[PDB]
Formats: C-alpha cells, structure tokens, sequence
C-alpha cells in the first residue's frame, strides 16, 4: 500500500459522502440508516471508477 | 489526464445514483461517460475556434 | 501551452456538463444540449475578459 | 486567468446567466463585479479587525 | 492534515448555519464534528476492506 | 502572512458572496447584505476554532 495515499482518499471519500448520507446534525449518534449510506457510498464510488477508467481504455 | 477520472466520476455519481446507494446501475455510467466525452469535444472544439 | 489548453477544457466541462446536461438516459448529446453547451464555453469566456478588463479599468 | 478572477467569473457567471446562454448580459456582470469587489473588502476588514 | 479542518469547517458550516449568520450555533458544531469523524471511521473501514 | 491573508480572504469572499449576495440588481451592497457578509466570516472563523480544538 501506500500509508500517505490511504489517507488522502479516504478525506475525498468522506467529504464527498457525508454531505451526501448526514443530511442534518440533531444529535451526534449516526443512525443505521446513515452509516449504510456511508459505506454504501464509498463502494458504489469505488464501482464507478473501475467502470469509467475500464471504459476509457476498452472505447 | 488522470483527475479528469475523478471529475467524471464525481459528475456521474451524482446523476445515476441516489441515497441510500443500494442497487448499483451501470446502464446510466456507461451513458453518462458516453454523453461526457461529447460533451468536453464539444467544449474542446468551442474553445479552440474562440483563440482562432 | 499545449497543457494549458486540456486544464481549461477540463474545467470548463466540468462547470458546463452540469449545466446543460438535466439528464443521462441516451449516451447521446441532443441538439438543445449540444449549443447550450458550446453558448455555456463562449459565454464563461466572454465573462473573464469582462472581469479582467474591469480589474484593470476601476 | 488568476485564481481570484476565476472565482468571480464563476459566481457572476451563475447569478447573471442562465440556460441555453444565448443572450449575454454584460450589464449585470459590471455590477456584479462591482458588488464582489465591495464585499471582498467588508469581508477583508472583518477579518483583519479579528487578529487580535 | 490541516486541509481536513477546513472541510469539516465547511461541511459544519453549511449544515448549522444559515444567513444572516447572526447567531452561533456551537451545540450544532459540536454534533456535526462528532458525526464527522463517526463517519470517516465507517468510510475508512469500508475502503480497507475492499482493498482486503 | 502576506501571501496567506490575500489566500483566506478570497476564500471566505467566494464561501460568503454565494450566501450573501442573493441577487445583482445595482453595484451597492445594502446595509443588510453589508451584515450578512461580515457576520459569515466571523461565525466561519468561529467554526474553525471550535472545530480545531474539538480535534
């Protein structure tokens, strides 16, 4: 791996994501539903990239 | 070459898919990709004929 | 400034493709997208030389 | 272009234009401009008078 | 390692937050972080998964 | 400092116009929106506090 890039995504990753699946802030506990957005989220990402970077060799 | 990835992903992310993120839809990607590079020719091309 | 021109492009598209694209069902541009799209480059333009131009006027 | 003009052309871009972009309007994008030239400085005082 | 501070700060800032700005909102910050770092423990630990 | 004021500033000016500035209509700022900005950069600064000694 590499210690420094495994970070760097994962502050992407979060960014991008929690805006998406905390819609607002009333008590500080993430509900079930939110932490599977959460996880959810970061790997329906992950698809998209193989997906994108796969098609832009293959076309 | 290699953020444009990135931003393409962001960009169909957010079009194709919606919380809670459950069913994966690769259909809409593949389109949204398509439609994507079409579009920065397009821009490409606008751009280039405006520094004539 | 032959990479100058991928960096802008980029980020035009980027800024563009999210303003004239409502939508992906085909892998096609129609024709309403399509001049919304080169209109949205040429206008972003546009405003830059005004900006600066003001800049320097102030 | 600078990183500052980017970030005007940009905001303006968004509050004096709209789709398809046809019909420019650079009466606004003057004001525009002007306005954010105004707040840079209300948002520079501000800022500066908290630095103890 | 600084750079997180200013999206958390900013993720914060438009969830607790809404013009005019006239009052702080600090029990809704404090929240917000907390949540925010919840969150970034689940997404890492959904990523080094993947990468098993 | 010399470089690094100029940086944060036309970041908070870019974050605050967007909230503040609803709508162009003259080349005045009013007294409301005038409040709105500085207020913004203030409850900004605020949050990174907050937020840095959280951490």
């Amino acid at each position: 791996n590499s210690k420094q890039k495994v970070q760097m995504s994962i502050h992407q990753f979060t960014n991008i994501c929690f805006k998406k699946c905390v819609e607002s802030v009333n008590d500080s506990n993430l509900s079930s539903q939110e932490e599977q957005c959460l996880s959810n989220c970061v790997n329906r990402f992950l698809d998209t990239n193989i997906r994108i970077v796969n098609g832009l060799q293959n076309t | 070459a290699t953020e444009l990835v990135n931003k393409i992903s962001e960009n169909c992310f957010e079009k194709c898919l919606t919380s809670p993120y459950a069913t994966r839809n690769d259909a809409c990607i593949d389109q949204c990709l398509a439609k994507y590079m079409r579009s920065w020719n397009v821009i490409s091309k606008a751009y280039i004929s405006r520094i004539q």
